[PDB]
């Protein structure tokens, strides 16, 4: 990703860097560079990590007790809902 | 799970577009707007920090008149069943307490007995028959297969206590029912307004006119037109006056504030020296911190009672140079009005001086 | 949820509020150390 | 272990959101990369000879009508000495861009040394020609090296004389070595250097095509660079079609120009040139 | 942190080499440190609760083996305490090569113009990309460190359990019992959660403490005081011997003042010693030691009860709106903002720049030059109205000569028409109208401010040849 950005920035028209700020370009080369380099990895593995524990625990709840997966239609609901509201509203407040 | 522990980049570079785009303005004024009422009704001010009278149980029977329909029921059957469940499991515990359940349960296993002689209250058997007996006696059925000998003075106390609060909660029930069946062609109020306001040229002096009109096939009686400018002022010798509303008579044939109001109408204001309208020119109108309110006042003769309409207008909405499209037409045998060209307006000559000029420079030609 | 929504601070955690109990916790604690010959008034100790 | 998953999912969600930007921005693709494939690659050894102004020149600086020409041209027979005279048309935009092929060459014909310089690589038609502007404040570290990246022998061999091109180190002792220039920095003197190295790099380059722009010092050492350039660089056949805030460097211009606000014209004679026409320029001071 | 550093001194031998970077690091990183101790607080004394219980209800569960299963949890901790501790040095040494490469970045971005021009991208690209070539050899084991970090992490506890299971059929006497097994793995997720929160906690509690060191060596440092709280014509005197600066070694020694309303006392002196220093002593930041300090108003006063203006030798603009700036706390009032813009002649700068009284200004935005940056200063003093004005080499590297003629007729327009004195101090005696009153000294005051007649026949010609010789 790196090498590619770099060597796609800098043969560039003169309209790119005259329209924009002289600082966007940079930020979005060293912020945004760091953040995807040594910060989000770890945010993949997490993620992966816990969804695949998840899953393979309510397999196994399935598998052992009918009446669970009765039950599972109204937590799963629950969970959408939640899982949708926290994610609309979080990164308001984080960009705050 | 503790998501930036690594505190440590902090003031390597943001230096961006943040407010220093230049070529955006960086303000937000994100346009909010205040109005002494709102354009449909509802007076929008703000009451607080009032010495408060605390509360009364009056209060509490005065939400209980005024309910909808939809919650009349709901609270009537709640009352109904909780009444008779509450004296249900009175007459059970009476029951229980006299001897009367062991002596049926005991006398009955054995059939051989058949002895009802001696019982507080013959044929209450369980809680299932104290659940149907509180209802034979409420709601005066009276079954009677289960009289009330005349011994066990307890249950004639329970009797005369629920007869008489069984009255009492029939007689407020219908009390209700009836005072909401009386008040019921009171739905609500449907008098519709122009939004928009010209100021034309008639009759040699400006002008200052709307529309309004009805929907209920029922005219309103000693309708009354008021007219309003507000305004914030100061004595010559300096008072604020907060929000000072001002009376401007509206024109009529002998100045009288009455209107008929059957088919729609043009309600004129003409400016004069008195009125606060004297001072505001073409361009000018667009910004002023104005608010010209408008009371209407009248009674419906169908249902008898008073009503008051109330609109309000600010000087960002008023477009200058404008009047109304004649909405009437003779038609083929009879009058009609088309209300959808209620809100449509258009543009005639309209001279762009000030009426505080148009008497000052005496040419009609601006 | 612009800045206008999320509102101003509670009336007690404030700027001012917790200065003055920073402030006037760290002197209860310089006082002591004052007379104190060799010890230095610090944060810790002021802080709790 | 139901709960870490919709934060991180949150997460990850700020963060794609954030490589969205990089993915938007590699998007670009414009300042067209290309040569047109001549054999010999167009001879830069060729372009050391005379000069010719494109006519009908109309740069491609804009998106609208561009200054260069509203079916404007020049009259110009090769060799035509200039000047300056005017704001934006007459300046270092449209005028030095259409020098040597490096900012929008795409109407008109600015053949340089006779042979199409609009079809031709971005490096050969930029380094064929060495341009100066202002102060260049492009380099950091030391100026040993930083002068020129494959300079063999007109630079290292000629060590004094390379930075006596305009102005020789005198304080090179001081310092460690041939140089270890501050970090964008020594800009009292750098005003002229940048000047000073673009006249080093078009002298040891072997060119001497080269138009180089303003001064904005105006101060004597300004003055003293460039009558050393004029000695050495504009003293060789080449010289610049230059434009500047003080209007001392008419002396040898053969058709001055008036590219501005109205007309595109630029045309002047042979000796009174300089003189009669510029009457606007030369009673703003 | 902030209102102890307001009231801090700017003499050299305090605020100097590493004086703001030494700040700032202070505010946005050991502030945060110490807050995210506090934080994390209560776990210091919480997890050693839960693993004691954990030990407890696994032996009287699973036998003596438990005790063997603890030992084998517990080597989480030192485990994840060394990979925190490479993994802290791997980071150091990457953000060192990040930041290298940003300023290549920054040097080979922002000066792109010539690089557009001479075409040199081409060339000087391969730099970049050997650093990023570098900066991936020094975060691979960065990378490799944390992969053995959530390897370990994830996987220890598993080879624990191991441990103490098998140990029981083959050692313990326990034959068969499935509900006895399923009791211990739950048990066991509860433990694991804890250690690795407890190792991650001591650390970033070690950082707190060193945190506290530096904030409790910042909030004991030199200050001005103890005349701070101190609450005819000419508003200026002294009786001074001495008002220095460092330690001893009187500086702006054996001096006198007189400066009353209406004068353009300039400070001309032999060039290089204190013009500055006297004046901003005056203003009440030095380590007055031996001297009289009077800045007292006629008619109204607390510590000269009104604000002296002034643009030291390094001027300062604020990182806000060029508004604000020129305001720097002054209601709007057109007439006063337009005339100062004006006198300075700021309009083609304002007009050339992106959107004028619009746009942000200094660092953190677009940017000025030296003399750009003058104007903003000399800008920022003439509009502080109701005060006893002042300057202090406001054009001494500003544009040209012609500037100082504009400003000069704005100078004698604007104050003039007020009764607001004026104490510039400059070596250039050219522009030596209006003197009310002239301040003169060389390493130490020379004579008194009085005026230009009588300093000029005095019997002193040697002032005279050398102020105009200049
Ligand atoms: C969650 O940790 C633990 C897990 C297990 C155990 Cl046995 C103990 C702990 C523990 O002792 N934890 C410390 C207390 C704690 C917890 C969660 C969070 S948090 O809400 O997930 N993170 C944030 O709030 N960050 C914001 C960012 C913006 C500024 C303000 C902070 C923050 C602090
Ligand atoms: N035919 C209608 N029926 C009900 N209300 C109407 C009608 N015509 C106008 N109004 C009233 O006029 C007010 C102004 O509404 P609006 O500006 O949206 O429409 P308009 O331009 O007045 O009329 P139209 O919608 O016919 O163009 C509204 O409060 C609306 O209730």
């Amino acid at each position: 990703l790196h090498h590619n950005l770099l060597n796609k920035i800098i043969l560039g028209p003169i309209r790119f860097f005259d329209t924009t700020p002289l600082g966007l370009i940079l930020n979005r080369f060293s912020a945004d560079t760091n953040i995807i380099d040594q910060h989000i990895p770890p945010t993949l593995e997490s993620l992966t990590r816990s969804t695949l524990l998840c899953l393979s625990a309510i397999g196994m709840i399935s598998y052992a007790t009918p009446v669970f997966l009765i039950a599972l239609a109204p937590l799963g609901v629950a969970f959408y809902f939640i899982q949708k509201y926290f994610r609309v509203a979080s990164k308001d407040l984080q960009e705050l | 799970m503790l998501a930036r522990k690594s505190i440590i980049p902090e003031e390597y570079v943001l230096a961006r577009i943040a407010a220093e785009n230049l070529r955006k303005p960086r303000i937000r004024d994100r346009l909010p707007k205040a109005r002494f009422i709102a354009k449909s009704g509802a007076c929008n001010l703000a009451h607080k920090n009032i010495r408060e009278q605390g509360r009364f149980l009056q209060d509490i029977f005065t939400t209980l008149v005024d309910l909808k329909w939809r919650h009349t029921l709901v609270i009537f059957t709640m009352s109904f069943l909780c009444s008779w469940l509450l004296f249900a499991i009175m007459w059970w515990l009476v029951a229980f307490a006299h001897g009367d359940i062991y002596a049926y349960m005991e006398k009955g296993i054995t059939e051989k007995s058949g002895l009802e002689s001696a019982v507080c209250v013959t044929n209450v058997r369980s809680f299932t028959s104290a659940f149907l007996f509180s209802i034979e006696v409420q709601v005066t059925i009276g079954f009677g297969g289960r009289m009330m000998t005349e011994e066990c003075p307890l249950a004639i106390t329970v009797l005369i206590l629920q007869n008489i609060v069984g009255l009492i909660i029939n007689a407020v029930m219908l009390g209700c029912i009836f005072m909401k069946t009386a008040q019921a062609h009171r739905r609500a109020e449907t008098l519709i307004f122009s939004r928009h306001a010209v100021i034309a040229v008639r009759n040699g002096k400006l002008c200052f006119m709307f529309r309004v009109g009805d929907l209920r096939k029922s005219m309103i009686i000693s309708a009354s037109v008021r007219i309003q400018v507000v305004k914030k002022t100061t004595t010559p010798e300096g008072e604020v006056v907060p929000i000072h509303q001002q009376d401007i008579p509206v024109d009529n044939p002998i100045e009288s504030n009455n209107i008929f109001l059957v088919a729609p109408l043009i309600i004129c204001h003409v400016i004069d020296k008195r009125s606060p309208l004297y001072d505001i020119s073409a361009t000018d109108l667009v910004n002023q911190d104005l608010e010209v309110i408008v009371i209407l006042e009248g009674v419906v003769e169908t249902t008898g009672i008073t009503t008051q309409a109330r609109t309000s207008y600010i000087a960002e909405e008023i477009q200058w140079g404008h009047r109304f499209v004649s909405i009437v037409t003779e038609e083929e045998g009879v009058y009609s009005v088309d209300y959808s060209k209620f809100g449509n307006t258009v543009r005639v000559a309209a001279p762009r001086c000030s009426a505080r000029e148009l008497d000052e420079k005496p040419s009609i030609l601006i | 949820i612009d800045l206008k929504a999320i509102g101003k601070l509670p009336i007690a955690m404030r700027a001012v509020t917790n200065y003055v109990c920073l402030k006037e916790a760290y002197e209860e604690q310089k006082k002591k150390a004052a007379d104190h010959p060799n010890r230095t008034p610090s944060i810790w100790l002021a802080m709790y | 272990y139901l709960n870490w998953v919709v934060r991180n999912l949150a997460d990850l969600e700020v963060q794609m959101g954030a490589v969205k930007k990089v993915n938007s921005f590699l998007t670009m693709e414009s300042e067209n990369y290309e040569g047109t494939m001549d054999p010999s690659q167009v001879p830069e050894h060729w372009p050391q000879e005379g000069e010719i102004k494109i006519h009908d020149l109309c740069v491609r600086y804009e998106n609208n009508l561009k200054p260069v020409l509203k079916h404007v041209k020049a009259y110009i027979k090769p060799g035509q000495k200039v000047g300056i005279c005017g704001r934006t048309g007459s300046g270092k935009s449209s005028l030095s861009l259409a020098f040597f092929r490096m900012v929008d060459i795409f109407d008109g014909k600015i053949v340089i040394d006779g042979i199409d310089i609009s079809k031709l690589p971005l490096h050969t038609l930029r380094s064929r020609l060495s341009i100066i502007l202002q102060d260049p404040i492009l380099f950091s570290g030391s100026i040993r090296f930083n002068l020129d990246p494959e300079c063999k022998c007109t630079d290292d061999r000629l060590w004094e004389a390379l930075e006596i091109a305009q102005l020789k180190n005198m304080v090179k002792s001081l310092p460690g070595g041939l140089d270890a220039t501050v970090t964008e920095g020594g800009e009292n003197f750098s005003v002229g250097q940048r000047q000073l190295f673009c006249l080093a790099r078009a002298f040891v380059r072997k060119s001497s095509i080269l138009i180089m722009d303003e001064a904005t010092a105006s101060i004597d050492m300004a003055t003293e660079n460039i009558l050393q350039k004029v000695v050495m660089t504009a003293f060789a056949d080449r010289t610049v079609v230059t434009i500047a805030h003080r209007v001392h460097t008419i002396l040898t211009a053969d058709l001055v120009i008036v590219m501005k606000r109205g007309n595109i014209l630029e045309y002047d004679t042979p000796e009174s040139l300089l003189a009669q026409e510029d009457g606007v320029f030369a009673s703003f001071v | 942190i902030y209102n102890k550093i307001l009231r801090l001194s700017t003499s050299n031998l305090s605020m100097g080499e590493m004086t703001l970077g030494q700040i700032n690091n202070l505010v946005a990183i050991e502030t945060n440190q110490l807050m995210w101790f506090l934080f994390l607080c209560p776990n210091l004394w919480a997890m050693p609760v839960q693993i004691i219980m954990g030990v407890i209800l696994l032996y009287n569960l699973l036998g003596s083996s438990a005790l063997v299963g603890a030992a084998v949890i517990v080597l989480l901790a030192p485990i994840q305490y060394f990979i925190a501790t490479k993994l802290a040095e791997a980071q150091k040494s990457t953000l060192d090569y990040s930041t290298e490469r940003l300023k290549k970045t920054n040097e080979i971005l922002k000066g792109i113009k010539l690089l557009k021009l001479y075409a040199w991208e081409h060339i000087f690209c391969k730099s970049v990309e050997e650093t990023r070539m570098k900066e991936l050899s020094s975060l691979k084991t960065f990378a490799l460190y944390t992969s053995l970090s959530i390897f370990m992490n994830a996987a220890i506890p598993i080879a624990a359990v191991l441990a103490t299971f098998v140990t029981h059929a083959y050692a313990s006497g326990n034959n068969l019992k499935p509900a006895e097994a399923f009791a211990s793995l739950s048990l066991f997720h509860i433990l694991v959660t804890p250690l690795f929160l407890l190792s991650t906690v001591v650390r970033f509690a070690v950082k707190a403490i060193i945190s506290v060191q530096k904030l409790n060596e910042f909030l004991l440092s030199d200050e001005i005081g103890e005349d701070s709280w101190r609450t005819e014509d000419v508003a200026i005197k002294v009786t001074n011997g001495y008002f220095s600066w460092g330690s001893g070694l009187a500086t702006l020694s054996n001096i006198d003042i007189r400066i009353p309303t209406g004068q353009l006392t300039m400070i001309v002196g032999q060039v290089g010693c204190g013009k500055s220093s006297l004046l901003l002593a005056i203003l009440g930041e030095m380590q007055t030691l031996e001297g009289k300090v009077y800045w007292n108003n006629v008619n109204e006063r607390s510590r000269s009860r009104y604000s002296v203006a002034y643009a030291a030798q390094k001027p300062w603009l604020l990182n806000a709106t060029v508004e604000e700036n020129i305001t720097f706390g002054s209601s709007f009032n057109r007439q006063r903002y337009k005339a100062v813009t004006d006198a300075c002649s700021l309009q083609p700068d304002i007009d050339l720049l992106p959107f004028g009284d619009q746009t942000e200004i200094g660092e953190r935005g677009i940017n000025l030059s030296g003399g750009q940056r003058q104007r903003i200063c000399v800008a920022r003093a003439l509009y502080q109205n109701t005060n006893i004005v002042f300057l202090d080499d406001p054009f001494s590297a500003l544009d040209i000569h012609l500037s100082d003629h504009l400003m000069q007729e704005g100078i004698l327009k604007f104050l003039q028409d007020d009764k607001r004195t004026v104490v510039l101090v400059t070596h250039k005696l050219q522009y030596l109208t209006h003197a009310d009153w002239i301040i003169a000294m060389k390493d130490g005051s020379v004579l008194r401010e009085g005026t230009l007649k009588d300093i000029q026949t005095k019997d002193v010609e040697l002032y005279e040849h050398w102020k105009t010789l200049m």
